[PDB]
RNA sequence: CGCAAGACGGACCAGAGCGAAAGCAUUUGCCAAGAAUGUUUUCAUUAAUCAAGAACGAAAGUCGGAGGUUCGAAGACGAUCAGAUACCGUCGUAGUUCCGACCAUAAACGAUGCCGACCGGCGAUGCGGCGGCGUUAUUCCCAUGACCCGCCGGGCAGCUUCCGGGAAACCAAAGUCUUUGGGUUCCGGGGGGAGUAUGGUUGCAAAGCUGAAACUUAAAGGAAUUGACGGAAGGGCACCACC
RNA sequence: UAAAGUUGCUGCAGUUAAAAAGCUCGUAGUUGGAUCU
């Protein structure tokens, strides 16, 4: 992606799985990219920021991509520990 | 019955890097399965990994980054030349910016970049990408 | 003109998706080809590779219809390849024409050696299956050229990779298969993890997302 | 799963499995003190035992070997160890 | 023709070729 | 499966000597019965004395006679 | 046969749902009404619809249809469907509880309630189907 | 082509089953490969059983019932229409007809 | 939820959930929903952990509200159990619902009058919503559903773990996830209890509406 | 009503069990063997696969000795057929049964070598073990046997497969394959000629094992798709069909 | 000779296309678990 002089020479930077770390392909239409509506500490209310988990379409189709959002929140707050 | 220890180790770590799984669990180890797993980890491939005290011969539990394509085994453990090195990671490496092959060198067991650094040829372990 | 029939599509012609790469990144699918004739335009070069008549026993006698392989892309890093089958020629040529504008996927470009200039090759070692098909890319050094047979050569080059080398095993006599498998191995370029690509992935704002208050304002 | 965590199971999870499958390979036998009416000394019995057990201070038998865990008599205390 | 009865009738002219062969 | 140890060389060069036997080309070429066979004995050409002239005619799919000599 | 063919049937079913109105059970009314508020370019079509019409005016007079929306029944349902209880169905005084809930509920921090009565466990373990 | 993942019948886990012979024809057919039916049949016929109950000596006589186990062949009980053949999908349904 | 004591599971929820039965699941149980359940009565049935059924409640609240436009979060619901719940959940939130059969091709055939492009899916029972869950694969739609124990979790990225069979319980939960949507986003507040009641979104077979009146 | 002969072991009998395969089903007793399970027992690499050699090996067949019910190659008749000396029927010889000695071949098939790892889910089932509410049986103090709900190990199977692979049919193996190397044996190289000729070798024989070539040919073949056809099924229809 | 990954060590194939010995022991051959700074 970087020449001997230090320029980007790719078209784009694909995404990669926020459960897997596998590069998601242009045609895998059966990822998602989810937000996660952030919330007040006190009030409970939606503060305009998100969470962004993107899931590919193997994971899926696996059927493990409830466990793997489910994994991604808890490990960033948003899922109460235990 | 089971022969190279290593060639199960590493099927088992590229049969879990499909599957999408965090964690490994391999056994039996042994001393070139851990020296093939820190030449591994020292280019970011593998990550932490933690080796269980059975007190027969120990297990191993390897946590896995997406970053792994493919880890195998060559057998029989031919033995390279430094001559003959370039001719190995063509046949073996998808490219010459990523990917290692492993030798086992009287310098220690270490990647095919450090043997032509140390200038030693050996016998071929395996690979990883 | 073109009235859009997706949101995507609405998008794309009120300008305001920059790139093809932003439907890529956030892999949407493409259901109207005036999206791929808005961005890459005139620099997509189609040809047909094959005209291939199938025919359908009945009572009367043999249905005859066209299949025709089309091959498009810009030769700078983008390459489509669509099958149409139809009961005229034409018309199964305008078919695959539009199918293979809608199947335009990017490369990734590489370096055999050291990285000066353009990458010119594939990253790496990349292989396509297509029903007994396999065809590989090698990375080749410049000047190389396209080492390969005449239709994973024009697929190639269309994609507009410099310079290749290229294995094939199984019936490639059948084109169909052959350009399917050129294909997927050249789309599976992107898809490769490579140590450049372990930075973790920044993400931005979906098209739909960033752009949902103009969709609504309709 | 896709997560499971194999460096840290649960203690259940661990009694579950095979003897030979843990983490840490265990027996499931053990060694009991048997206490017979007929006597005071200690009599330690394995619990698989595959041996007639006899009592030094009587004609009762303290446990008959079986397919697994040997068979106590009705009548004898037995404490597990460890 | 059938395999076996093809076998059977190759059968039958080596058992005549042995018969005329001493 | 193919046998993979470092002192199998042996094995495998019998094993490929014995199966190149089952090549049609190769045990054409090196069993020499084809050799003496040939009419030509291995040469590529030939002269010989015209006993007749011959017309075969030609297989089915298509009718003709192809003048031949017999020599 | 007299099967109605799709023409008879989708005029049928168009005109009663927009001019449920006028149309009765007669056939003579619903044949003057048919043949006024449509262009039936036959006259033989034109009877066929309206006994069309006739037969589905005597289905829905007896409850609802489902090729047709006439806006009453619509009404009527959507009605239907805001009805609310005087007291909540989900306000019961005493909720019976099984003792393993009872023990979630306390590793749920909610083990203070007085609302729950506590089951006796079915001592049977007999709740699957016999094989064959 | 493999046609049936049993082969057409219900040998699993050993080499030989015996023989029986088709009810039919007296065919020599493995035992786990004929298709067998157990009919249970009243040995009066419905028809007849007015006939014969008021004919009884004994009020209350409950009469008896036939049974028989037939065993057939793949051709005769296909003949038979005992069983017919079905598409490649319902081939799988291993459910008794419900009668 | 976030641990926050705002977001807390109240003394009132837990008493909403043990009437309509939410916390009592099938006697078979999906390897996937090991997780959500407590344990297994004597009669075979799987208790549903209520600490994760509201956790993955706020979770799919706060998906749903991330949505900027409220029109593209599409609810779903072949069953009639969860139709008239469907159908209010739209009305208070703002979603578009597709209550009864769903039309094949609703996603994926842009050629056809009833074609939507949503941003977000949720589906009342994922065994039985399984045509628009299986085309939520081809658009890049994620999903929500309510999963019960025996649930298949395939093309489904937040299972609510609770009770989808019984009409008190479906009607409860899509009751609840409008409430924390509102909530979330700022109308209606949490410091009183909501104004409407569970029972709008109950199902009422013919019978009971015959009764009832 | 009995009597006598041989043959066989129905129903129970199952996609159930055992055996290396062939194969194995009436009771009881004897003899030796065996897998799995249990084991905080012992030895401590003793192992895997295997040229050469060796044991077993359906049926039919051969040579002796018994036996010879039933069925039955051959054969003899009787039969609608244009024509059986075929299919059908009545008989019927070797065989079919047992005891020795040969024979070593089967669509001997899962048309899938064996040993070892890893890779989804679920419900069963056979065996052993472990745990547990309760229900039933031997005097009212317990195990235990039959159920019930589970867990573990081996086993015969029932599985999507977009894990994955294949030409597909399909296969949780036929997966972990151009991202190609765990170990090892056998074995194929377009179709015919041909498993033929010849040599050797085994056998009483029948035959078995090893096993060509000249010549000939552009295809043969595998999976599937549409149609056509079927003295194939299901459902309908027609006085150019019948009744 | 390359094309022939149609002799395949790299690098073929053996359910149905040609193909795993009927089965099991077995000597040579090939291969062989952890562990020493």
């Amino acid at each position: 992606m970087q020449n001997d002089a230090g320029e980007f020479v790719d078209l784009y930077v694909p995404r990669k799985c926020s459960a897997s770390n596998r590069i998601i392909g242009a045609k895998d239409h059966a990822s998602i990219q989810m937000n996660v509506a952030e919330v007040d500490k006190v009030t409970g209310r939606f503060n305009g920021q998100f969470k962004t988990y993107a899931i590919c379409g193997a994971i899926r189709r696996m059927g493990e991509s409830d466990d793997s959002i489910l994994r991604l929140a808890k490990a960033d707050g948003i899922v109460s520990k235990n | 019955v089971r022969m190279n220890v290593l060639a199960d180790a590493l099927k088992s770590i590229n049969n879990a890097e499909k599957r999408g799984k965090r964690q490994v669990l391999i056994r039996p180890c042994s001393k070139v399965i851990v020296r093939f797993l820190t030449v591994m980890m020292k280019h970011g491939y593998i990550g932490e990994f933690e080796i269980i005290d059975d007190h027969r011969a120990g297990k191993i539990v390897v946590n896995l980054t997406g970053r792994l394509n493919k880890c195998g085994v060559i057998s029989p453990r031919f033995d390279v030349q430094l001559k003959d090195l370039e001719k190995w990671q063509n046949n073996l490496l998808p490219s010459r910016q990523f990917g290692f092959i492993v030798l086992t060198t009287s310098a220690g067991i270490m990647d095919h970049e450090e043997a032509r650094r140390k200038h030693t040829g050996g016998k071929i372990l395996g690979f990883f990408f | 003109e073109w009235m859009p029939v997706t949101k995507l599509g609405r998008l794309v012609k009120d300008m305001k998706i920059k790139s093809l790469e932003e439907i890529y990144l956030f892999s949407l699918p493409i259901k109207e080809s005036e999206i791929i004739d808005f961005f890459l335009g005139a620099s997509l070069k189609d040809e047909v590779l094959k005209i291939m008549p199938v025919q359908k026993q009945t009572r009367a006698g043999q249905r005859t219809r066209f299949k025709a392989f089309v091959a498009i892309g810009d030769y700078n890093g983008h390459v489509g390849l669509g099958v149409k089958c139809s009961k005229e020629v034409a018309t199964a040529i305008r078919g695959a024409i539009i199918l293979a504008k809608l199947s335009i996927v990017p490369v990734r470009r590489g370096y055999w050696g050291n990285k000066i200039g353009k990458p010119h090759t594939v990253p790496c070692k990349v292989t396509g299956r297509c029903g007994s098909v396999l065809v590989r890319l090698i990375p080749a050094p410049r000047g190389t050229g396209i080492v390969s047979a005449p239709v994973p050569k024009k697929l190639l080059m269309m994609a507009g990779i410099d310079d290749c080398y290229t294995s094939a095993r199984g019936c490639t006599a059948t084109l169909g298969n052959f350009a399917k498998a050129t294909f997927d191995a050249i789309s599976k370029t992107y898809s490769y993890l490579t140590p450049d690509l372990w930075k973790e992935t920044v993400f931005t704002k979906s098209p739909y997302q960033e752009f949902t208050d103009h969709l609504v304002k309709t | 799963p896709l997560a499971k965590d194999l460096l840290h199971p649960s203690p259940e999870e661990e009694k579950r499995k095979h003897k030979k499958k843990r983490l840490v390979q265990s027996p499931n036998s053990y060694f009991m003190d048997v206490k017979c009416p007929g006597c005071y000394k200690i009599t330690t019995v394995f619990s698989h035992a595959q041996t007639v057990v006899l009592c030094v201070g009587c004609s009762t038998v303290l446990c008959q070997p079986t397919g697994g865990k040997a068979r106590l008599t009705e009548g004898c205390s037995f404490r597990r160890k460890q | 023709m059938r395999a076996k009865w093809r076998k059977k009738r190759m059968r039958r002219l080596k058992r005549k070729r042995r018969k005329m062969r001493q | 499966g193919k046998c993979r140890g470092l002192r199998t060389a042996r094995k495998l060069r019998s094993h490929r000597r014995d199966q190149k036997w089952h090549d049609k080309q190769y045990k054409k070429a090196h069993l020499g019965t084809a050799l003496k066979a040939n009419p030509f004995g291995g040469a590529s050409h030939a002269k010989g004395i015209v006993l007749e002239k011959v017309g075969v005619e030609a297989k089915q799919p298509n009718s003709a006679i192809r003048k031949c000599v017999r020599v | 046969g007299r099967v109605r063919t799709k023409t008879v049937k989708k005029a049928a079913r168009v005109i009663i749902e927009k001019y449920y109105t006028r149309l009765g059970n007669d056939f003579h009314t619903n044949k003057r009404v048919c043949e006024e508020i449509a262009i039936i370019p036959s006259k033989k079509l034109r009877n066929k619809i309206a006994g069309y019409v006739t037969h589905l005016m005597k289905r829905i007079q007896r409850g609802p249809v489902r090729g047709i929306s006439i806006k009453l029944q619509e009404e009527e349902r959507e009605r239907r469907d805001n009805y609310v209880p005087e007291v909540s169905a989900l306000d019961q005084e005493i909720i019976e509880v099984d003792p393993d809930t009872k023990e979630m509920l306390k590793l749920l921090d909610f083990g203070s309630l007085s609302n729950l009565q506590v089951t006796q466990p079915t001592v049977g373990m007999n709740f699957k189907t016999p094989r064959g | 082509t493999k046609k049936r993942r049993n082969n057409g019948r219900a040998k699993k886990g050993r080499g030989h089953v015996q023989p029986i012979r088709c009810t039919n024809c007296a065919r020599c057919v493995p035992k786990d490969k004929a298709i067998k039916k157990f009919v249970i049949r009243n040995i009066v016929e419905a028809a007849a059983v007015r006939d014969i109950s008021e004919a009884s000596v004994f009020d209350a006589y409950v009469l008896p019932k036939l049974y028989v186990k037939l065993h057939y062949c793949v051709s005769c009980v296909i003949h038979s229409k005992v069983v017919r053949n079905r598409s490649r999908e319902a081939r799988k349904d291993r459910t008794p007809p419900p009668r | 939820s976030g641990a926050l004591d705002v977001l807390q599971m109240k003394e009132e929820d837990v008493l909403k959930f043990l009437a309509a039965g939410t916390h009592l699941g099938g006697t078979n149980l999906d390897f996937q929903m090991e997780q959500y359940i407590y344990k297994r009565k004597s009669d075979g049935i799987y208790i549903i952990n209520l600490k994760r059924t509201w956790e993955k409640l706020l979770l799919a609240a706060r998906a749903i509200v991330a949505i900027e436009n409220p029109a593209d979060v599409s609810v779903i619901s072949s069953r009639n159990t969860g139709q008239r719940a469907v159908l209010k959940f739209a009305a208070a939130t703002g979603a578009t619902p597709i209550a009864g059969r769903f039309t094949p091709g609703t996603f994926t055939n842009q050629i056809q009058a009833a074609f939507r492009e949503p941003r977000l899916l949720v589906v009342t029972d994922p065994r039985a919503d399984h045509q628009p869950l299986t085309e939520a694969s081809y658009v890049n739609l994620p999903t929500i559903a309510l999963c019960n124990t025996d649930s298949p979790l395939r093309y489904v990225d937040i299972a609510i773990p609770c009770n989808n069979k019984g009409a008190h319980s479906v009607g409860l939960m899509w009751w609840m996830l409008a409430r924390e949507v509102l909530r979330m986003r700022g109308t209606i507040s949490r410091e009183h209890p909501w104004e409407v009641m569970p029972d709008l979104y109950f199902y009422r077979d013919p019978e009971e509406i015959e009764k009832e009146e």
